Order: structure tokens, then sequence, then C-alpha cells
């Protein structure tokens, strides 16, 4: 209930604010990091295995086992997300309905593969995979026409998963490929 | 009397009370991380940091955590226990942690001794090889106490609040503009 001046150093909880991210470091084995628009990532230690229950799945280590196939029925990602909702006791908020199944956007696989496997991402091809983050690049090209503001939040996420396992990416942002400005 | 040179002691105790290595008592109620002792003074081998948080509602602060940096080893005294953070690969400056009465006592082979009552009181002791080679909120240990208020930019001021506000660790921490009563 009180506004904190950052950094905040209480002996179980560190809350600090850069120009880019807001970090929260807890002794319970939790680390949150959020640029203040859209990207949110969480890190838990190996103590919480078989206990987590959020929209991030459980933390058993098994690929798609108990998140989507609970009792033999395969849950779609739209009905997996509506199960994770929180009821607020004043506001009624409508769940998003099933859109009609679009075409699998395979006419832009050449552009996502050329862009994301550039020379700047050399020492992370063995750390993080290619197939999930290129699949997510498929919808960002055909659901976001015109300006390129959806394709450079996925390769910006590829260069954050690169630099979290331990690797070091290079500079890919040119003057025509999603530039960023800072004063001085 | 015989003329040998003894160890020197800095104190941090209660709601923001200090005694420097040369014996100067002052009060500073800051809310940030502060340099207590270091020898990175204008290259260096240790650093001891104190983490002062508000304890009460009146605006006074007390010390609740100690971070000890020795080379590349980082200890941390927090929640009535010592925690080892980042033990280096093959250097490992020889330290020792044991419990003597109600206090926890860290000692180092290089001459650095930290004594902690597990709440708010800290005693730092340095071997007499560190004469005139340290700085921070504990002074500079040269047996002359009218220069213990040297700031981070090597300026002797007369204020308790211009000296103590210059040893904060983060630039976005606020300045203490008065001492509470
Ligand atoms: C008490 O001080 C002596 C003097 O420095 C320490 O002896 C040093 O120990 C380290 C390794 O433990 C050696 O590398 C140094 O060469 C020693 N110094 C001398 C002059 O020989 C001793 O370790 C300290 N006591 C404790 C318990 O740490
Ligand atoms: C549950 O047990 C451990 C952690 O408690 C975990 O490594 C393991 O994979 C889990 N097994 C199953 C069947 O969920
Ligand atoms: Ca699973
Ligand atoms: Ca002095």
């Amino acid at each position: 209930g009180a506004v904190v001046s950052t950094p905040h150093y209480s002996p179980g909880l560190l809350i600090e604010k850069s120009d880019a991210y807001t970090k929260v470091y807890s002794r319970a084995g939790l680390t949150l990091m959020w640029n203040r628009e859209d990207a949110l990532m969480l890190e838990l230690d190996t103590k919480f295995r078989n206990h987590t229950c959020g929209l991030c799945g459980d933390y058993n280590g098994l690929q798609s086992y108990s998140e989507f196939l609970s009792d033999g029925v395969l849950f779609s990602p739209l009905e997996f997300g509506n199960m994770q909702k929180i009821n607020q006791p004043d506001v009624v908020c409508e769940d998003p309905e099933e859109e009609v199944a679009p075409a699998s956007c395979s006419e832009h696989r050449a552009e996502c593969e050329r862009l994301l496997t550039a020379e700047a991402f050399a020492d992370c091809q063995d750390l993080v995979p290619l197939e999930p983050y290129l699949r997510a690049c498929q919808q960002d090209r055909c659901r976001c026409p015109g300006g390129d503001t959806c394709v450079c939040s996925t390769v910006a996420e590829f260069s954050r998963q690169c630099s979290h396992a331990g690797g070091r990416p290079g500079n890919w942002r040119t003057a025509t490929l999603c530039p960023k400005t800072c004063p001085g | 009397c015989t003329q040998a040179v003894c160890h020197g002691t800095c104190s941090i105790y209660g709601s923001g009370h200090y005694i420097t290595f040369d014996g100067k008592y002052y009060d500073f109620d800051g809310h940030c991380s502060y340099v207590a002792v270091q020898d990175y003074c204008g290259l260096g081998s240790f650093s001891i940091i104190t983490e002062n948080v508000p304890c009460g509602t009146t605006g006074v602060t007390c010390s609740k955590a100690i971070k000890i940096f020795m080379g590349r080893t980082e200890l941390k005294l927090e929640d009535k226990h010592r925690v080892v953070i980042q033990r280096d690969e093959g250097h490992h400056v020889a330290y020792t942690t044991r419990e003597v009465g109600q206090y926890l006592v860290v000692e180092s082979s290089t001459g650095i001794i930290v004594i902690w009552d597990k709440r708010t009181t800290v005693f730092i002791k340095l071997a007499p090889s560190y004469k005139g080679t340290v700085c921070g909120l504990c002074g500079n240990f040269d047996h002359r106490s009218n220069n213990d208020f040297t700031t981070r930019d090597h300026m002797v001021v007369s204020s308790e609040l211009d000296f103590g506000n210059s040893w904060k660790e983060a630039p976005t921490c606020p300045d203490v503009s008065t001492n509470p009563e």
C-alpha cells in the first residue's frame, strides 16, 4: 500500500528499477523481470517442481503432458487459458470466443528463418531451440500487416533467451530493422 | 608502557549510531546501501556494505544486513545466518565463521574481522597493516580524527549529512536532509 523508492533492500526482497526492466528478487526462489510494456518473464528454482499451477503450466519437466492432456482429452490453448482466469467481485469480463481457424501462415517461413538465424545469434543455436520461436514468428507476420512491430518482439525475445542461458548475442537492430533511440 | 599498535574497531549500533576507527561518534539515518569500510579509495582488496532500512515510523533507520566482499568471495549476513555467494574457482581467501556467545564472528586470514550480534550491532576490526588505507563511513584509520568526514570525492566536510549521503551505493537513493527526533 506504500510507494517504494527503488532500489529497495529489505532482507528477503530486492526491488530495483533500471531504465529498461523492473526486477524483483526474492529469497523464496523467485525472480521477476518486466519491461514496462509487454514482456514478462519469471524464474523459479527446482524446489517448486510438481507444485506450480498457473498459466505457465506445471513444473514437472514433461513436454505438454499434464497441461493439455489431463484425462485423455486434449485441451486447446484457448480453453487452457480461460481455465486460468481470476474472478473479480465487481466486474464481469467476457472470455474471448473461438475465431475461425485461419490458414497456417507458411508463406513467410523463409523470412523468419533468414532473419532469426543471422550472424549475431551464433553462440546460441545450441542453447535455445529454433522451432518454437520460429513458429511464433509465423503468426506475427500475417496477423500484423504493414509495420514491423510484431516480428521484432519475438527476435527480441530470442535474444533474451540467448542471453539467459549464458550466451552473448550480437547487434541485429539496424536503422531499418526496428531501431531504438536513447539520448546523448 | 610498551609501544605496539593495536587493532582498530569501527562500530555500527542501534538506530543509526557510529564510532569510527579514530573514535568519532555521529548519527546518520540513511535508507540505502552504504560503504562501511573499503580500500577502493581513489586497486583495492575488500569492501563491507551495510543495508539500512527504516525500523519504526519516525524516519530513523537501523542496519539489517551486512555484505562482505573479499576478493571475489561474497559473504552475506542476513536472517541470523551467514550465506556464501560466489565462491571463486581456486583463489578462496581463507576465512572462518564461528559463533561465540550471542554473536557471530567472521575472521579472515588477511586481517579483517567482523563481529555481529545477529540483529543490528556490528563490530569491524582491522589489523594494523590497514593504517591510512581505508575509507567509508568508518573513517580512514590514521590516528587523527579531524579528517574522518572525508567524502567520496576526497573532500573534508563538517556536516554529518553531506558525508553520509556521499557513501550511498545507488545514485537514485534519496538524500537525508535532517536527522529525526
Ligand atoms: C592471523 O594472522 C596471520 C598473519 O597474517 C595469518 O597468517 C597468514 O595465513 C595465510 C593463509 O592462512 C598465509 O597466506 C599468510 O602468509 C600468513 N601470514 C604470515 C605472516 O605468515 C593467520 O592466518 C591469521 N589467523 C587466522 C586464524 O586466519
Ligand atoms: C514429480 O517429482 C519430482 C519432483 O517432486 C519431479 O522431478 C518428477 O519429474 C515429477 N514426476 C511426476 C510423475 O510428476
Ligand atoms: Ca508438464
Ligand atoms: Ca582519521
